[PDB]
């Protein structure tokens, strides 16, 4: 829903929105990463969708 | 005067 | 453009502003706050030329969310500043705030939907300006002449004469007051510059002598050197709607002296002098003394 | 073909009470009125400022309007 | 020299005359 | 002042076909107004076709000529033409005079043809601008 | 007062009628060539338009 409400904007400008869901962002990257941290040391990846997530979340960091 | 050229 | 403060508003002055507008490049994030800092700031300087006069502020965006109420209370608190606010293009924005800066500053909220649509938008801010003149009564019916410029109708070089004309039905009761704050329109008489020189023979002088009289600005009402065509503005490139306004220092040569007998026909004096000038023959070829 | 002609019949009869003569536009995109849609109107060629043509203004309507069933 | 007579900001003014909220 | 006082008693009307206005539009070589053939004659001071009889009416290119409100002008705007012709037959030097209204019509005396695209707009003028505000 | 009103748009005969507003009902697209003028202010079925007027034959 955050992608969603986003809105791109022509060649850089941006309203308050766009600069609060960059914020929110990261809260939701670092639930990821949380979540990513503890399976790896806790399964030992190539469970495929898990290696999807695992990609999403490398790429977002 | 005339134009120019540009 | 390369002014930092307010210039008068001259063909050349004019060309400036309009070659560097028509250059700009659209790129980065807006904010309203900076923007109308600057605006109120411009029209505080008191330390150049100015008319003194309505000072009026002409917001040119298409939309947002920003109120920008804190520099709306900081500068403009007394109701002094006027602001226009012009809503261009087609778009989705909010036109929200737009609409309140216009209301909250005795301003006019305007939209300009297509290229069809902004020569006749972009000359109705002269009837929210007409306002506090239409309200002061039989004072502000003074009739005021204009520079020289070309008749639409070919007729040469005329000066015309100005009166406005109220909306005044219900004036008896004084009681509708809705649309009577707008002039009906403007009146004008031309005088054209040949009657004004019949009224000037100089068939009783040697060639060299001459009338001239000028505006309270410098501009000639009447000259030898004033010919019946536009001034230039620039090299010209190819890839009547202008007044004909050519300062007295621009006419003939320039001196120092000049320039005083300039500075006291402006003030409204009178006086006589006597000295040596470089005159330019009317060949353009020659100069004596 | 019996029962999607009468879905047919059934949406048309929806988008009549929906689109019923606000699908009118005039050449001019300033009026919003037939009566003001009237006389001529300045057209710029390519939205070149300095080529002005004068075009008249019509009240027309869509092509695929939604006036009856 | 600038013309002396000057019209702005006057009492009796109705300013409730925009484009947005009178239309 | 005429142009004040007779619009003070104008009865704004609201269907200007039954009663049609009498106005000559100077750009021309339609119904619910009708249009006058001046005589014109070829005159010194100025140098086209003048006529002293009646003024010519402007009326821009992107504004129909009988709309309610424009023809509601062209009726209150004929009490002028008397005042037109008192004012030049007292002082034969008058050039033109010219009445800019606020919807973009002018009516000037004495009547004349006007001059490839027609852009003109009253309210534009430099003899307009300068009357409707202040500095 | 007089508007040719017919059914057949080409022959394009003359009908009386009452109303004071002449018609005007074309297509949408080719305007140039008018189907049927006449009287009144009708509805106009698909593909065609209409424009009415204030008098008689002010429809041109
Ligand atoms: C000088 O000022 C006076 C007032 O100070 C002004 O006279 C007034 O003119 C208006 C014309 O708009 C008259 O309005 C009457 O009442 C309503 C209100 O507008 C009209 O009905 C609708 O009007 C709107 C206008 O936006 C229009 O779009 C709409 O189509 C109209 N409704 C219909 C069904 O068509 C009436 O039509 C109108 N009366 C009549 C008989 O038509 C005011 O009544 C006038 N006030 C006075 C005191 O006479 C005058 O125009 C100003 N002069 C100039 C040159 O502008
Ligand atoms: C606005 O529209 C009309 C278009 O011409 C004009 O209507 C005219 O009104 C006049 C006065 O009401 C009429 O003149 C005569 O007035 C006397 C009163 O002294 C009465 O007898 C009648 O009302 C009237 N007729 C006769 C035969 O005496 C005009 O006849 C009438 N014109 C038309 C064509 O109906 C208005 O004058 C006009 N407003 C302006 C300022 O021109
Ligand atoms: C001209 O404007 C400036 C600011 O727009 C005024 O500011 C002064 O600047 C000079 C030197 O920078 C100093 O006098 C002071 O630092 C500033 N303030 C005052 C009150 O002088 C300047 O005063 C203006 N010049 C005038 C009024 O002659
Ligand atoms: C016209 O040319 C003369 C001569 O070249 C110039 O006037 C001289 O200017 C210099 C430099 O300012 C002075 O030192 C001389 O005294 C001037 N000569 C005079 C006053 O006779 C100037 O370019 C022009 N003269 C003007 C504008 O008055
Ligand atoms: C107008 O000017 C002429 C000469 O310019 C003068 O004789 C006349 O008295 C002035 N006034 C009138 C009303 O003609």
């Amino acid at each position: 829903v955050a992608l969603a409400i986003y809105i791109p904007f022509p060649e850089d400008d941006s309203n308050a929105t766009n600069s609060n869901l960059e914020r929110v962002e990261y809260l939701f990257l670092i639930i990821f990463t949380v979540e990513a941290f503890l399976k790896v040391i806790a399964y030992g990846l190539r469970n495929g969708w898990n290696l999807l997530d695992f990609i999403i979340v490398v790429v977002g960091l | 005067c005339e134009p120019g050229a540009a | 453009s390369c002014f930092q403060h307010l210039v008068q508003a001259n063909v050349r002055n004019k060309k400036v502003l309009k070659d560097a507008v028509n250059n700009i490049t659209a790129k980065g994030i807006t904010d309203y706050k900076k923007g109308f800092s600057f605006a109120f700031e411009q029209l505080l300087n008191y330390n150049v030329s100015r008319a003194n006069c309505n000072k009026i502020i002409m917001l040119f965006t298409d939309g947002g969310e920003e109120r920008a109420q804190e520099i709306f209370n900081k500068y403009n608190k007394d109701k002094k500043v006027r602001v226009f606010t012009f809503s261009v293009g087609q778009h989705n924005y909010d036109r929200g705030p737009i609409q309140w800066m216009a209301c909250e500053n005795k301003g006019y909220y305007y939209e300009i939907p297509s290229i069809g649509a902004i020569r006749i938008n972009t000359q109705e801010y002269l009837d929210v300006l007409g306002r506090p003149m239409v309200l002061a009564g039989d004072k502000a019916k003074q009739v005021q002449w204009t520079n020289v410029y070309l008749d639409a109708l070919e007729l040469g070089l005329v000066i015309t004469g100005t009166l406005p004309v109220f909306n005044i039905t219900g004036q008896f009761e004084n009681k509708t007051n809705l649309k009577n704050q707008l002039i009906l329109g403007v009146m004008g008489v031309d005088v054209s510059l040949e009657d004004i020189k019949r009224l000037t023979p100089r068939f009783t002088l040697c060639p060299n002598g001459y009338y001239f009289a000028i505006d309270p600005n410098g501009y000639v009402l009447l000259h030898p050197n004033l010919q019946p065509k536009p001034i230039g503005v620039g090299i010209p490139t190819i890839n009547s709607q202008e007044p004909v306004t050519l300062d007295f220092l621009d006419a003939e040569l320039e001196n120092d002296i000049k320039v005083e007998i300039r500075n006291k026909m402006i003030d409204g004096e009178s006086g006589e002098k006597t000295f040596r000038t470089l005159v330019k023959s009317q060949d353009e070829r020659y100069i004596d003394k | 073909v019996i029962v999607t002609t009468l879905l047919q019949f059934m949406f048309a009869c929806i988008g009549v009470q929906l689109f019923k003569g606000k699908l009118y536009t005039c050449s001019d995109s300033s009026k919003q009125t037939e009566a003001e849609c009237k006389g001529n109107y300045i057209t710029y060629k390519d939205g070149e400022v300095d080529h002005p043509i004068i075009q008249p203004r019509s009240w027309e309507n869509s092509k695929f309007d939604f006036d009856n069933v | 020299k600038g013309p002396d007579v000057c019209f702005d900001n006057n009492v009796l003014e109705d300013y409730t005359d925009c484009g947005g909220v009178s239309g | 002042l005429e142009a004040e006082k007779v619009q003070a008693a104008h009865q704004w009307r609201e269907d200007f076909a039954s009663n049609e206005v009498v106005y000559y539009n100077a750009k021309d070589d339609e119904p619910g107004s009708q249009r006058i053939k001046p005589v014109f004659i070829e005159d010194a001071n100025f140098g086209r076709q003048i006529s002293y009889q009646h003024a010519a009416v402007h009326i821009p290119t992107d504004i129909y000529e009988g709309s309610t409100i424009v023809l509601n002008e062209l009726n209150w705007t004929s009490a002028l033409d008397e005042v037109f012709k008192k004012n030049r037959e007292e002082d034969p030097s008058l050039l033109w005079q010219v009445f800019g209204s606020a919807t973009g019509l002018a009516r000037y005396y004495p009547a004349s043809p006007w001059v490839k695209i027609d852009l003109y707009d009253v309210r534009r003028r430099p003899w307009y601008i300068q009357g409707a505000a202040s500095p | 007062r007089i508007c040719y009103i017919h059914k057949a748009s080409l022959p394009r005969a003359t009908k009386t009628c009452v109303e004071n507003t002449c018609y005007k009902m074309f297509i949408r697209t080719q305007r140039e060539y008018i189907s049927e003028r006449g009287c009144g202010c009708p509805t106009a079925m698909w593909p065609y338009q209409t424009e009415c007027c204030k008098g008689d034959r002010c429809n041109k």
